[PDB]
């Protein structure tokens, strides 16, 4: 769900979302890095992790709305940037 | 010997210095004992001087000098040990225990401030390493020394 | 704790050892000065780490590992569409 | 198991002047034939080739022929001229993956383990190599069923010869964008490699035509890699991605800077050996 | 490059224009006691028996020298005066006397304050040289000339320093020596053809 | 050679740096430190 | 006096006008200080009472400093001006040098291989 | 403050107490800047 501005979640928001004590919930995310359907790091003082991996899932025809939504502009990221190699660099080799 | 006894008396040369304590023992092999066994002292004295100290070790272990084993060998082992582990007491111990052949001869007697300096840093050096900031207090702890003559001996590390 | 712990506090780990924070340094101690296990540890704060080091190289270096992986990546699924749709759009 | 394949100009033209031959059939044709070759070290070598007759009709299309009187008696003229030579896999003309392409590797699979196919070009034109090799795999997956021998792209490249280069260096005379300073770099990826990034960034746009209106297939084994490709989009520019980009690049225009530091060093003291070679000259002439 | 050239003070001799051997250590101490640093001079001049029998007859020279490395601050300016006057009314160094101070007073504050990080300025006037207001614009005119790295705060009473990277400096120079070289090939490109 | 048309008429340079910087500061630094050892 | 922060000196020059009145040009000379300082009332101002900076340029308590305090911020407080400093979006951008930038490498590389 | 407009230096006095405090901004290096006097350089010297 967290995007990839952040994807950085804390001890507190899973003693919140899986409502289980501050003292098991480092059990189960090393747990979890042990199986390897997450890969990230553990912080301990600032009671956050990062979560860089997770096992991927399915989804449906309402997804890949936004998927191609993503695709879109970077369409014309790299039309937009390679403009500039053929305009600039046209005089090099014709 | 005494071509190894004034250049050990002014610490120029260590390995020629050495040299002439090792033929000094080579012509003492087999025919002169009480010369031979205290050469063993100023050629292992001379390199743990030299501060490689695994090869006393290596040469008592050899066959030549497991002929003439004794006290002040094993007095020099410790020492070798000592400065093999690099710590103070290691050494302080050392001393004590042997003093009777340690503590004798008159030129032996100056080269043990020097190496005091060395372990010193030695094993400070060794404690040093692990940590980030860091409290004065807990390094007078684990060393069990002082706090002045460590921090005036640090600040001439970092000087 | 080296490798999934990228810094922890000095009562956390000692409570994982269930023994003083004094010998947890001593057991913290004779590993680094064996180097088989690298940390920089910390006695005021006790705010004590795993694999730090500054890395002016491996940050782009490995952006770029992500790179090769990317261009990788969509190389693989180009030509994994094209017998796909001709399982269903040949004749 | 294989790793990569090489393919040379010769085999490349010998399917094309075979092609040329059969090409007065006109309505449909597909020119399949026998590729012979060698691999060593876990490399494909494609060396040497020849063309099968074929047939096939539109109707009941699962109808094929491979003459293997022809397939044994020229395979045995060619290891007679040659024992190193022997065969490697097949070919065929492939414009888009013909269906009988799933039984004729079964077909001849009996004497090559890994019967390789070969997909080429007849009309020539892309941003890219139009020189494809399949390998055949079957896993059961839990998603359809037993028979699942479907064909794998292992990765392709016209490999050259001290042979062949000679020659077909010799059949070019034409054009050679040769001159390797900064331009080949500049053209042949840096112009050229981001329209390659142009048709694989269209490709999976190409698929996307299933939203409600394509084929059958949703998703199942489609979205893992491009969810991989969306969780594998790089960091932005604000971390320390910034600070050791302003380091490295702070770094390498010193190195610049001293290279055209000098270079200008060295064509001074060449005007000065013109100079020397002009006022000696016009006294001494007249 | 002097005490380079001045390396040696064993195969020197009994000359014809340094008449005095210990004149040349003179020389080749106060050439020393700039140019090296304190690794070179921790093993070179204060283990030389050569070098120290010859200032063993030298009363302030042998203080002077032991004065900077015996952290020995304040008696280190007055010998500094004296030594700074003599070189002030001598020949050849005469034309860089006043090059030689500005040298030696940010040397030994580079040595006293690459301690430290939080030794207050009233620290320094009793236990190393006696003017707290001259330590003021002294060390103001250098964090002002741009060397001796610290960040002096002023109305807290406290002396902070930091450490910066080879990078910046070492740039600087490179970026003078650039400009330098591209004035004289410029200059001498204008120079040749007309 | 060498005309101008006239239309309208080491040694020195670390030295000049020490001027530079010490221009005309503290010359005699001399007697200033004595007078020091009683006000400081 | 105006090109450097002389500014009480200003109004010690509107202390002595001594050739004639001047007034139209005072008066613009006005408008011209009261601009400089509603826009150099920005800047890192950690905290003024209403003493200061208020009589500074002319106007103690009218709603003149409802006038710039609710023109700009600084807003009318608890004897506070309030300072309000980001400074934060702007920077940290490889993008824009990686669009000007990579322009002016290919422009190393037309005068560097190409023959003009 | 005419120094702040003309953004000779940064940081901000107390002008309620009456210091002038400055931060410590050091590391010029990791800047696009020594490349800008390097580029104004850079296409110099190819000229000459």
């Amino acid at each position: 769900t967290r995007p990839a501005n952040h994807r950085q979640l804390t001890f507190e928001e899973i003693a919140k979302s899986a409502k289980i004590t501050v003292n098991e919930v480092e059990l189960l995310v090393m747990k979890a890095l042990s199986v390897g359907l997450v890969k990230g790091s553990i912080d301990e003082v600032d009671k956050r992790v990062h979560m860089t991996w997770v096992q991927p899932r399915v989804l449906d025809l309402q997804q890949i709305k936004g998927m191609k939504d993503r695709l879109e502009f970077w369409c014309t990221d790299v039309k937009s940037m390679e403009m500039l190699v053929e305009h600039q660099a046209h005089d090099i080799l014709t | 010997m005494q071509s190894g006894i004034i250049h050990a008396a002014e610490e120029k040369d260590w390995k020629t210095a050495y040299s002439y304590f090792y033929e000094a023992f080579e012509g003492y092999d087999s025919i002169d004992s009480p010369k031979a066994i205290t050469s063993l002292k100023y050629m292992l004295l001379c390199k743990i001087m030299l501060n490689t100290p695994e090869d006393v070790q290596a040469l008592v272990s050899g066959k030549l000098a497991l002929r003439y084993a004794g006290r002040q060998t094993e007095a020099l082992k410790c020492v070798a040990q000592a400065s093999k582990n690099r710590s103070l007491a290691d050494f302080e111990k050392a001393l004590t225990d042997y003093r009777a052949e340690l503590r004798d001869d008159p030129i032996i007697s100056t080269h043990l401030a020097k190496l005091y300096d060395n372990l010193l840093e030695q094993n400070l050096i060794r404690v040093i390493e692990p940590f980030s900031r860091v409290q004065i207090e807990h390094i007078s702890s684990l060393i069990k020394l002082s706090k002045a003559d460590v921090e005036r001996k640090l600040s001439q590390m970092i000087l | 704790m080296a490798k999934y712990y990228t810094r922890i506090t000095m009562k956390r780990m000692a409570q994982l050892l269930d023994l003083s924070v004094d010998e947890s340094e001593a057991f913290l101690s004779n590993l680094v000065v064996n180097k088989t296990i690298f940390a920089k540890v910390d006695r005021l704060a006790g705010i004590i780490n795993f694999q730090r080091p500054k890395d002016p190289n491996n940050l782009l270096n490995d952006w770029s590992q992500k790179l090769n992986s990317l261009m990788s990546l969509v190389n693989k699924t180009t030509h994994l569409i094209a017998k796909e749709e001709m399982i269903h759009n040949l004749q | 198991a294989v790793q990569k394949v090489v393919v040379h100009p010769l085999v490349l033209l010998s399917v094309v002047d075979h092609f040329n031959r059969i090409g007065k059939v006109g309505n449909q044709k597909r020119v399949v034939g026998v590729l012979l070759g060698s691999w060593q070290k876990k490399v494909l070598d494609v060396s040497n080739s020849f063309a099968v007759p074929f047939d096939e009709d539109d109707k009941d299309d699962s109808v094929w022929f491979l003459d293997h009187d022809y397939l044994e008696n020229m395979y045995g003229m060619f290891k007679k001229v040659n024992a190193r030579e022997r065969i490697v896999g097949w070919y065929h003309t492939g414009p888009k993956l013909h269906k009988n392409d799933i039984a004729i590797n079964e077909l001849m699979k009996r004497y090559c383990p890994n019967s390789v196919l070969v997909i080429i070009d007849v009309k020539p034109k892309d941003l890219g190599l139009p020189t494809e090799a399949y390998i055949s795999v079957e896993e059961v997956h839990d998603d359809g069923t037993p028979t699942s021998k479907t064909f794998e792209h292992v990765t392709s490249e016209i490999g050259a010869e001290e042979a062949e280069e000679v020659g077909v260096e010799h059949l070019l005379r034409d054009i050679k964008d040769t001159t390797v300073g900064t331009l080949s770099q500049r053209i042949t990826n840096q112009v050229h490699g981001l329209k390659g990034l142009n048709s694989k960034l269209l490709d999976i746009r190409s698929y996307l035509e299933k939203v409600a209106t394509g084929k059958l297939p949703i998703n199942h084994q489609i979205i893992y890699q491009l969810q991989d490709v969306f969780n594998l989009l790089p960091d932005v520019s604000l971390q320390e991605f910034v600070k050791a980009f302003y380091l490295k690049t702070n770094d390498q225009m010193v190195v610049v800077y001293l290279a055209s530091l000098i270079r200008s060093v060295v064509a001074l003291h060449n005007l000065i050996n013109n100079k020397i070679a002009n006022r000696d000259a016009e006294k001494k002439e007249g | 490059q002097a005490a380079e050239l001045f390396l040696d003070t064993v195969s020197t001799f009994t000359s014809y224009e340094l008449m005095d051997y210990k004149t040349f250590v003179t020389y080749t101490v106060y050439v020393s006691m700039i140019a090296l640093e304190r690794p070179d001079l921790r093993e070179k001049v204060i283990k030389g028996a050569e070098i120290l029998e010859v200032l063993h007859s030298l009363p302030a020279v042998r203080q002077y020298l032991f004065s900077l490395y015996e952290c020995r601050y304040s008696v280190f300016f007055q010998s500094l005066a004296v030594v700074e006057q003599e070189m002030k009314k001598d020949w050849l160094f005469a034309p860089h006397y006043r090059y030689y101070v500005r040298e030696m007073r940010i040397h030994a504050y580079s040595q006293l304050l690459e301690s430290y990080r939080s030794l207050t300025l009233g620290y320094m006037a009793e236990a190393f040289g006696v003017g707290v207001e001259f330590i003021d614009q002294e060390l103001s005119r250098f964090i002002a000339a741009g060397r001796l790295h610290c960040k002096i705060d002023k109305v807290n009473e406290i002396v902070e320093t930091n450490r910066p990277d080879s990078k910046n400096w070492q740039y600087q120079e490179t970026i003078k020596k650039g400009d330098l070289l591209l004035n004289r090939v410029q200059k001498l490109s204008r120079v040749i053809n007309m | 050679m060498s005309e101008k048309k006239q239309p309208v008429d080491e040694d020195n340079w670390d030295d000049d740096n020490v001027e530079d910087d010490f221009s005309n500061q503290l010359r005699a630094e001399l007697e200033k430190h004595g007078y020091k050892m009683e006000t400081s | 006096y105006l090109m450097e922060g002389s500014y009480n000196k200003v109004f010690l020059a509107k202390g002595n006008i001594p050739a004639e009145s001047y007034t139209f040009f005072i008066d613009i000379l006005l408008d011209t200080i009261r601009d400089e300082i509603a826009g150099c009332i920005e800047k890192a101002y950690e905290k003024i009472l209403f003493t200061e900076a208020t009589r500074i340029l002319f106007f103690n308590t009218p709603k003149k400093m409802t006038d710039y305090a609710k023109k700009r911020g600084w807003v009318l407080g608890p004897n506070n001006y309030y300072s309000f400093a980001s400074q934060q979006q702007k920077p940290e951008d490889t993008t824009i040098p990686s669009t000007e930038l990579a322009k002016q490498v290919i422009e190393y590389a037309r005068q560097l291989e190409m023959i003009v | 403050a005419k120094a702040i407009r003309d953004g000779v230096i940064e940081a901000s006095i107390n002008h309620e107490k009456g210091y002038v405090q400055s931060k410590e901004m050091i590391d010029i290096y990791s800047t696009r800047e020594p490349q800008l006097a390097f580029h104004q350089r850079i296409s110099f010297c190819l000229d000459i």
